[PDB]
């Protein structure tokens, strides 16, 4: 079914971001952002190119299919041929055409899935310094420059180092 | 002052079968699945068919005399056989090609 | 705000038979209906919730029914603890929760004719200005009675007060007492007073008389 | 097991202000809404008011709006209900219930209270007057018990010596702002002669003790 | 898979709710709920409306199909005929069940999503004034009437107009 | 797609824990844990059952198939044999294996959906008495015995019971 992502509580796709299909947008002391994430688009990129492989070579190709030819005594014979040569044509046309529109619902939902994934990561590594504002934004109560971004981005962020600044902050607010 | 969140019910009793599981309750379906028919003849797009009755097509195109009621019908949609059709050859012997004739006959 | 009403007022009843109530809504309530009942000077029990199932530790001769607008309780036996007062109340759309009106429910026997009597005031009354007068009626079924005050056979009103017992245990009719209460003036006014009483049970109204000082 | 008690009733003079109390015990008091119920007396019942169980929600009835306040403590385990500025119609029975489920459907009220009385009049504690009530040819005889402002009177006749046809009416509000009954006792008619009758009256709030002899 | 919401965490169904497939329940100063949600419920509607379109429109209708005949030298080409004819009829069999077995999956799982999609967007828009109490409730600190119930509903809720008198309430309940 | 529990915020799994599939671990005033939860791997292994004998009947044995023989002047009818032949070979041999690439997502994303609805039903009873510290573990601000652990288990909580000594110990760390 659908996550929720795209189209969902987030809003349209960005198109300043080139190099990717799942990225960030910062804000930092001295610039703004589009950097994508190398790590989640790499997974998306084998999953869907083992996918299409598959599908391909699952499909044998076929060998020489020439006709044939009868007389008038064997109507019968030739009626039996057609019957099979058209049986045959509409089971390969059903099975092609039902395989690609399940495989659309399937790969759109993948996407949806990972862009959802991609959201909790950074809300579980962010639990109380942040406070979210909408549209998957966050908005750090300490201060932070472009080594606690890339921080953020790989996996790493190590909390405890800011989790009492933070708070006074937060105390500010409150 | 509150707002809850829910979905629908109903008192429908028909069931589907699905993977994990069978006779699920659902709310709402549609069959796909013809079983009903009526127990007649009827003609088709306003061309009635044609009734041999007792007679073969042996029987009919050789002009065996016990089919001499079926002496004036010259269109059709389709050809009805029962299980009485016995008339066909009344001098013995074999009709050669008799089946090549039943399939060229079945586009005419 | 939905409003309820019960419907009869009073259902008169013999003992070893069963009875039946309809509370009725203006608007389409689904199921969200409960009953209760209610001795005299007691709190009031849940019986039946959601109009079919009977709540926990009740005898299994009640029976609740109905859908949509209308409901129905239904009663299999007796056993002369039931009969109380019988409240419906719909929990669909509040607030306000809406509860019914009630009906009373009587022990039904042999109709008895009312033994009507009379009383005079005594003069310390009149020493005092006061001038209660008493008529009274004693041991009747069933609870119908009407009673009328004449002033040298005139009609009175706005100044008699009226009161009615219980249901006795062992004969099960009523007893009814109504007061006139004025001032010297009138008492020392007129002479003849009357007051007669008209009764289901009465084959002719009954009249009973007095006279100034007397 | 379940018990709701409560307390706070009371003669107040119109205008006043009291503060009903109901105390829970037999269950968790804070996973479940309670509500006010009152009866007039001699009539059916009426909603007063509800509180949900987190008390985030207060709901009043429509006659009763802003003159009404409602509260609770978890640590009394304890229902509070503030009524000011009365008037002379609020004279009832009232009645702390609890809702059977936590929904907004709650399916009824499971548990019931005991009652409270509370009065809201303005008169005085004044002891009753009692007037013998005569035969001229009849067969019953009584007292008339009249003018006292508080509930209840008690009329035993023959200090307790007679128990056969007693009938004692309930009390009647007679527009003055008092109270008025009456006892009547049947007897055999040819029963005047050496019978002797004494009415026994007690007025336990204003405590009088009246002794009547009815006779004509 | 499934997404948790019916006969998850939220419990049975709503009898009373008549006009659509996903609605609320709403309990302000003045009445009782049970309206429905026409955004979410056309979009189900829509989706379940093409879907079995399709599949009817990928199933062709079939043409005359008459037996033939054959006499008693002719054993061969007829357990052949008989060979092709039972084929077919077992390939179409087979595509039929396993077709509507996949496809009930599907629209079940598609359900569920729609009612944990429309409880995500409620809890959105109600971020700080809500406190939620179970089975998909909400609570109001602040007090709410029939237009901020519509303004909830829509999905134009503008929480900075109450988000100051919400916080007194939750500072006396704690 | 995806849930994100497997091999997602959960790390890997538990070698020590036998006796199921879902299961917990706790570490009480007396005790560690590894005790696993019977009513959703019962349900589990219900579906998967179903599955599996449902997919077996589906398929229908095949009977007698005896080749066929023919002379040097019926070489057109023994190769429309060989045609008829290898064309059903080839739609069955597709079925079967196309039937097991889909069959097995679906069942990896049934046993990643129960991951993730059994945690969100953990998290669910204990509302505020619980602060979740990562990788799916809870610490219980008050103190538990092993009834408590039951009560969780159950999902018979009772919440009320301890939310005031908490809530003193929350206050006690803030
Ligand atoms: C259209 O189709 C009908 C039905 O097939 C044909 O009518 C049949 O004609 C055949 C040949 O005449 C009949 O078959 C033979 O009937 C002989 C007479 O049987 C008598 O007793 C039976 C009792 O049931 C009666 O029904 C019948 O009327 C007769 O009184 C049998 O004796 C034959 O049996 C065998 O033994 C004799 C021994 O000499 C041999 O000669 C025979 O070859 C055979 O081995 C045989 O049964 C048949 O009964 C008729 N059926 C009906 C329903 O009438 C029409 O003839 C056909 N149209 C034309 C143009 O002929
Ligand atoms: C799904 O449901 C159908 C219908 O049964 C209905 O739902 C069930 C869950 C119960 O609530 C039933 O009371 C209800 O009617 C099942 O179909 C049939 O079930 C019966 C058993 O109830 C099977 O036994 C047969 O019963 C008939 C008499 O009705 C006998 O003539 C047969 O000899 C045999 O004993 C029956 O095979 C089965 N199929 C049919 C077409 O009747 C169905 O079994 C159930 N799904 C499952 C789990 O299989
Ligand atoms: C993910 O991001 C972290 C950053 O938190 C990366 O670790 C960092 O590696 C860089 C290398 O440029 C460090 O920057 C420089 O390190 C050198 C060597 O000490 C120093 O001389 C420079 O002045 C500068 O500090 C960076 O300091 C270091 N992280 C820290 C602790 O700040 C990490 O490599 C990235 N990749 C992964 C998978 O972690
Ligand atoms: C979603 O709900 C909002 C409510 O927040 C709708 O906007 C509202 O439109 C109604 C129309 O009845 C307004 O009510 C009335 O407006 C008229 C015209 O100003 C006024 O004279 C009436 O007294 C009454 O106010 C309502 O005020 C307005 N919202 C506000 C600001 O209160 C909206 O149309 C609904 N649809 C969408 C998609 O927003
Ligand atoms: C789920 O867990 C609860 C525990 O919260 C189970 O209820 C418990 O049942 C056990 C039975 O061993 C009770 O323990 C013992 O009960 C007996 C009888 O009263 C008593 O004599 C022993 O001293 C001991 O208390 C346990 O007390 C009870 N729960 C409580 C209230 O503590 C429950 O059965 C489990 N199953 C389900 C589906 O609830
Ligand atoms: C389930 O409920 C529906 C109503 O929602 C019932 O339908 C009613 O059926 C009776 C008899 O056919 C009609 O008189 C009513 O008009 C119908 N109601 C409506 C609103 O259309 C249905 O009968 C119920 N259960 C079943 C399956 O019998």
């Amino acid at each position: 079914g659908l996550f929720g992502a795209i189209a969902g509580f987030i809003e349209g796709g960005w198109t300043g971001m080139i190099d990717g299909w799942y990225g960030y947008h910062h804000q930092n002391e001295q610039g703004s952002g589009y950097a994508a994430d190398q790590k989640s688009t790499q997974n998306a990129i084998d999953g869907i190119t083992s996918k299409v492989n598959s599908v391909i070579e699952k499909m044998n190709t076929q060998f020489t299919a020439v006709g044939k030819e009868f007389n008038n005594l064997e109507r019968r014979i030739e009626n039996l041929n057609k019957k099979v040569d058209d049986g045959f044509l509409d089971v390969w046309t059903y099975n092609a055409e039902l395989l690609v529109l399940l495989e659309n619902e399937r790969t759109l939902d993948f996407h949806d899935s990972n862009v959802r994934n991609l959201y909790e990561k950074v809300k579980s590594q962010l639990r109380n310094n942040a406070k979210e504002i909408g549209n998957g934004c966050f908005e750090f109560y300490h201060k932070c420059d472009d080594e606690c971004m890339e921080s953020v981005k790989n996996g790493t962020y190590d909390y405890p180092k800011y989790s009492e600044e933070s708070k006074l902050n937060r105390e500010e607010i409150d | 002052d509150t707002i809850c969140v829910g979905y629908h019910a109903n008192n429908s009793t028909d069931t589907v079968d699905t993977v994990l599981e069978k006779n699920v309750t659902v709310t709402h379906s549609v069959n796909l699945l013809e079983d009903s028919h009526n127990g007649k003849l009827c003609s088709l797009n306003g061309i009635a068919p044609l009734q041999l009755g007792k007679c073969n097509v042996a029987g009919w195109l050789l002009g065996n005399p016990e089919c001499d009621l079926l002496l004036t019908a010259n269109s059709w949609s389709y050809i009805i056989e029962t299980s009485n059709s016995e008339n066909g050859t009344c001098y013995p012997g074999e009709f050669i090609d008799y089946e090549e004739l039943r399939e060229q006959l079945s586009s005419v | 705000e939905v409003v309820m009403t019960q419907s009869p007022a009073t259902l008169s009843v013999s003992p070893g038979e069963g009875a039946t109530l309809s509370c009725r809504a203006s608007q389409s309530v689904n199921t969200n209906v409960a009953w209760y009942q209610q001795k005299p000077g007691q709190a009031p029990r849940l019986l039946i919730y959601g109009a079919s199932t009977r709540a926990t530790g009740i005898p299994a001769r009640f029976s609740g029914s109905g859908s949509g607008t209308e409901f129905t309780l239904t009663i299999s036996t007796l056993q002369s603890e039931d009969f109380a007062v019988y409240y419906c109340q719909q929990y669909s759309n509040w607030p306000p929760i809406t509860f019914g009106q009630g009906t009373r429910l009587e022990i039904k026997r042999t109709v008895a004719a009312p033994s009507v009597f009379i009383f005079p005031p005594s003069d310390e009354q009149l020493k005092s200005g006061t001038a209660s007068v008493v008529c009274l009626l004693n041991n009747f079924y069933p609870r119908e009675a009407k009673v009328q005050w004449k002033v040298d056979n005139a009609l009175q009103s706005g100044n008699s007060q009226e009161s009615v017992t219980e249901q006795d245990s062992k004969d099960s009719t009523y007893s009814l007492s109504s007061t006139l209460t004025l001032s010297k003036a009138d008492y020392e006014k007129h002479k003849v007073y009357a007051c007669e009483v008209t009764h289901q049970g009465l084959s002719s109204p009954v009249t009973k008389s007095f006279n100034r000082g007397e | 097991e379940v018990q709701l008690l409560e307390s706070g009733g009371g003669l107040v003079q119109p205008g006043g202000s009291l503060r009903l109390s109901c105390a829970a015990s037999g269950f968790t008091f804070s996973s479940y809404g309670m509500a006010w119920v009152r009866q007039a007396p001699g009539k059916g019942l009426e909603w007063v008011s509800f509180i949900s169980a987190t008390g985030l929600s207060t709901y009043f009835a429509d006659s009763v709006k802003g003159r009404f306040t409602i509260s609770r403590d978890t640590t009394k385990n304890t229902l509070y209900l503030q009524m000011n500025s009365l008037r002379a119609d609020d004279t009832a029975v009232y009645f702390c219930a609890r809702m059977r489920r936590t929904m907004i459907a709650f399916g009824g009220n499971d548990f019931w209270g005991q009652g409270t009385l509370v009065t809201v009049s303005s008169a005085s504690t004044k002891g009753p007057s009692v007037f013998p009530l005569a035969p001229s040819g009849t067969a019953a005889l009584g007292c008339l018990v009249k003018d006292y402002f508080p509930e209840p009177v008690t009329v035993s006749w023959n200090s307790g010596a007679l128990t056969s046809g007693v009938h004692t009416f309930p009390a009647v509000l007679q527009s003055s702002g008092l109270y008025s009954l009456s006892s009547v006792v049947t007897v055999p008619s040819s029963s005047l002669g050496t019978q002797t009758y004494i009415c026994n009256v007690n007025h336990k709030p204003s405590n009088t003790k009246v002794d009547k002899r009815v006779e004509p």
